[PDB]
RNA sequence: GGUGGGCACUCUAAGGAGACUGCCGGUGACAAACCGGAGGAAGGUGGGGAUGACGUCAAGUCAUCAUGGCCCUUACGGCCAGGGCUACACACGUGCUACAAUGGUCGGUACAAAGGGUUGCCAAGCCGCGAGGUGGAGCUAAUCCCAUAAAACCGAUCGUAGUCCGGAUCGCAGUCUGCAACUCGACUGCGUGAAGUCGGAAUCGCUAGUAAUCGUGAAUCAGAAUGUCACGGUGAAUACGUU
């Protein structure tokens, strides 16, 4: 009974990972049930733009922190444990507990 | 505004009287949305009222706002070189704004323990007229024979 | 901005840095209710031996690329006037304008 | 049996269950007055249900998360609302006239930059 | 104030300029920076000059600035006055 | 009746007044020596008003306060210590602004030369 | 929801539907459009934001940075101790707290949103009126901590008095970070208790979750916010009109 935790910066990359790892974990006999998604980190910060005595222009940025969470009922084939490579290409953090 | 598309809301929520002026008239003596506070007061001014009077304290409030309602109003215009003054008749809807505002003002500057007992006060007092808001209502309606030359 | 002062202000992160140890044990001794108050007295010299230049206090964060001592994020190394122009070209990652 | 509907209003968020009863009225396991302190919020959202004369046709079973009072009882009217509509689908068009199912679209404004509130400005001295 | 935990402080060199001092009596004042420091009835009557940012006043300790610090006895900022 | 006490107030509210004690130690002296908070020193029988006395005469009051609070004020001036020299001119001691608001501790505004 | 359990619901986060003057009536040069109505959660760019044309002010910045010139090279370059930027006969801008009874105290009492935390949060317990101290749990966090919202409501008291208002100032004694709280920190305990009775000429902000009022969080940061940015609770009055 392992669970998975999937961090990313961007949705695009990470519902693209998780789609990944829930075929493969279905196709390799797995059980596996729905894709959790957690409530996503906002951090907001707002910075003087003019290089001099400009109060009241300011510039406000945000990051964005996307948290999913998922579930391997009936462990069969670690396959997964092949697969990071390519399960995390670019931006997309895996953390695997419970193995 | 000049593009005149404001339109108004509308707020009825009596919460025991089922009234229209009631509300209102909660609204005026609400202060920076103490809105529960403004129910006690008036509930403990008009069971003083009650208490005093005999008949139901509805029919007194809009007997006392009865006289202290403005009938018309005098306005200020400028001629062009002069300061001049014009009387018109109050708008029918103005009425009651200005007689609530009046009789709360006039409510506010009694001196006693409370208000509640200062708006029952001023409430059996502009029942029939003896009273300070009656006293400017009075004045503002004089000032109009005072200024009816220009009227037209 | 000056480089000698940016340069004496990595060394005091170099000094502060080379003990970070001896602080901890010092203050810690004398925090602990029961020590002695000569292991209080012993330990107030010893801290008092060494250069002021090795506490946290006299250390003030600087930006990387110019060294403003003013204008600070400490989530990223940059200054004020640095961290919008890497963000407006895209180099920060997952950094964009916001509206809510 | 019974009926279910949810009311949202003013970040307040309220869940009803109707069943067959008199009116008990539950507030998260608790009486109505002793949550309801000295306010209107009893009359508020008692109003859908004397409006249709149904206050002893019914029990009802409520939950409420988030917001004030006034923004709680909001939420029971407007819940309650799209329960009893659950049951007797012909008094659409009076909850209509009477606007109970509308939902309150009013919420917070943020405030923004070079401003104290989410409109008020400093005072401009113009000198 | 220093809290309780640390009853004096006192500036090292100032500690062992002042303890050899007391061998003889009173002679000369001595030269300190440290405005920082705390007095305790053990050098009453010694003549400390303490830096003040362009001189070195010389102040007459007594017994009764215990719970008084070096710095309180020299004033740095003049304001001789407007007129 | 104390030194010159009111009356028609509550026992805490009447003590407070004796220069000395304010809402907590009143309230002490209110709950130890048995007396009613509620009840008017007014109405307040014999039997307290010697006990309130012990109680008073136990601490501080009136001249000794005054007494030491101005020998603590000459204390510090004649040394020549940075505060004594504050309290001396009238200046605030504990370090506010004197460039503007300190008007507390100089009296009315006192325009320039006349 | 503590447990077994469920995928009902709320909720969390991805993809979609929906609002387009779409339908009906009238006006309209049988046009654009306007004024109504139905339905609908929402109706007329639904609410808020980001988005700032050609240019103007030789507008601001050489001190964030870069750079043409000019300038010093035993100094206008470097290092270290203290001091000042927090000074003080006055004047002005922007704010916080009040001058009270829609209030100040006492008792128990119900409901938020947002966020920060492994060079960190720091619980339980115990010792202190108190700021705090020992203690070591849980947590890389929808899981543990910050963390008990407040105004509001009920009962008791004060009775309009410079006062059971108001807190400046000051005296004494303390807690905490910091090598070090004199210059020059923040809070805590006792005591003292000011001006202030709603403010002249003049002048400002605001059209609906708006004003007003109540509390909470983050950045900078060892410590230091009545400032900045951000989030929710309660919640109005007024607009006939364009001289
Ligand atoms: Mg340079
Ligand atoms: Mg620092
Ligand atoms: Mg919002
Ligand atoms: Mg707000
Ligand atoms: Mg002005
Ligand atoms: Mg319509
Ligand atoms: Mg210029
Ligand atoms: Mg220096
Ligand atoms: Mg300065
Ligand atoms: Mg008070």
């Amino acid at each position: 009974q392992i669970r998975i935790r999937l961090k990313a910066f961007d949705h695009r990359l990470i519902d693209q990972s998780t789609q990944e790892i829930v075929e493969t974990a279905k196709r390799t006999g797995a059980q596996v049930r729905g894709p959790i998604p957690l409530p996503t980190r906002k951090e907001r910060f707002t910075v003087l733009i003019s290089p001099h005595v400009n109060k009241d222009a300011r510039d406000q940025y945000e990051i964005r922190t996307h948290k999913r969470v998922l579930d391997i009922v009936q462990p069969t084939d670690k396959t997964v444990d092949a697969l990071m490579k390519l399960d995390l290409a670019a931006g997309v953090e895996v953390q695997i507990s419970l193995g | 505004p000049r593009r005149r598309v404001a339109a108004k809301r509308e707020v009825l929520a009596d919460p025991k009287y089922g009234s229209q002026i009631l509300a209102k008239f909660m609204n005026h003596v609400m202060e920076s949305g103490k809105k529960a506070v403004a129910e006690r007061i008036v509930y403990g001014a008009l069971d003083k009222v009650k208490e005093r009077g005999k008949a139901d304290p509805l029919e007194t409030f809009e007997k006392a706002l009865d006289a202290i309602a403005p009938l018309v109003e005098v306005k200020s215009r400028r001629v062009g070189g002069a300061t001049y003054q014009v009387p018109v008749e109050v708008r029918p809807s103005r009425r009651n704004a200005l007689a609530m505002r009046w009789l709360v003002d006039f409510a506010r500057k009694r001196g006693e323990k409370s208000m509640a007992l200062r708006l029952a006060g001023e409430l059996l007092d502009a029942a029939e007229g003896k009273g300070a808001a009656v006293k400017k209502r009075e004045d503002v309606h004089r000032m109009a024979e005072a200024n009816k030359a220009f009227s037209h | 901005a000056k480089e000698s002062m940016k340069n004496r202000e990595l060394k005091r992160q170099l000094t502060v840095a080379k003990y970070a140890k001896k602080r901890a044990e010092l203050k810690a001794i004398i925090a602990n209710p029961n020590s002695s108050a000569e292991e209080r007295w012993n330990a107030q010299v010893a801290l008092q031996k060494q250069p002021r230049d090795a506490s946290a206090s006299r250390l003030r964060n600087r930006c990387r690329l110019t060294g403003r001592p003013h204008g600070f994020y400490r989530k990223f190394g940059l200054s004020r006037n640095k961290l919008r122009e890497a963000a407006m070209r895209g180099d920060v990652p997952g950094l964009v304008k916001a509206s809510w | 049996t019974q009926n279910y509907g949810t009311g949202r209003r003013k970040t307040a968020t309220a869940r009803v269950f109707l069943r067959p009863g008199t009116g008990k009225i539950s507030i998260n396991n608790r009486g109505l007055d002793q949550f309801f302190g000295r306010e209107t919020a009893r009359m508020v959202v008692r109003q859908p249900l004397e409006l249709t004369e149904t206050v002893e046709k019914f029990d009802i079973f409520v939950t409420v998360v988030g917001g004030g009072v006034s923004g709680q009882a909001g939420a029971i009217r407007h819940g309650i609302t799209r329960a009893l509509i659950e049951y007797d689908e012909t008094l659409r068009s009076s909850l209509r006239k009477a606007g109970y199912v509308t939902r309150d679209a009013r919420e917070v404004e943020r405030k923004k930059v070079g401003l104290r509130k989410a409109r008020k400005r400093p005072q401009y001295s113009k000198r | 104030p220093r809290s309780l935990k640390k009853g004096p402080f006192i500036d090292l060199h100032l500690l062992k300029k002042v303890e050899v001092a007391v061998e003889k009596n009173d002679r000369k004042p001595i030269k300190t920076w440290s405005r920082r420091s705390m007095i305790l009835p053990h050098m009453v009557g010694l003549t400390i000059a303490v830096h003040n940012g362009r001189q070195h006043v010389p102040v007459l300790v007594n017994e009764d600035m215990v719970g008084h610090k070096l710095g309180e006895f020299a004033a740095t900022r003049t304001y001789r006055g407007h007129a | 009746a104390g030194v010159n006490i009111p009356d028609n107030k509550h026992t805490v509210i009447s003590l407070t007044y004796i220069y000395g004690v304010g809402r907590t130690t009143a309230q002490s002296i209110c709950a130890a020596t048995g007396v009613n908070p509620a009840a008017k020193i007014k109405d307040l029988s014999d039997e307290q008003i010697d006990q309130l006395r012990n109680e008073v005469a136990k601490i501080t009051t009136e001249g000794d306060l005054r007494r030491e609070i101005n020998m603590n004020i000459k204390r510090l001036m004649d040394l020549g210590c940075y505060r004594g020299l504050r309290h001396r001119r009238g200046l605030p001691v504990r370090g506010q602004r004197t460039k503007t608001n300190a008007r507390t501790r100089k009296g009315p505004r006192k325009p320039i030369r006349k």
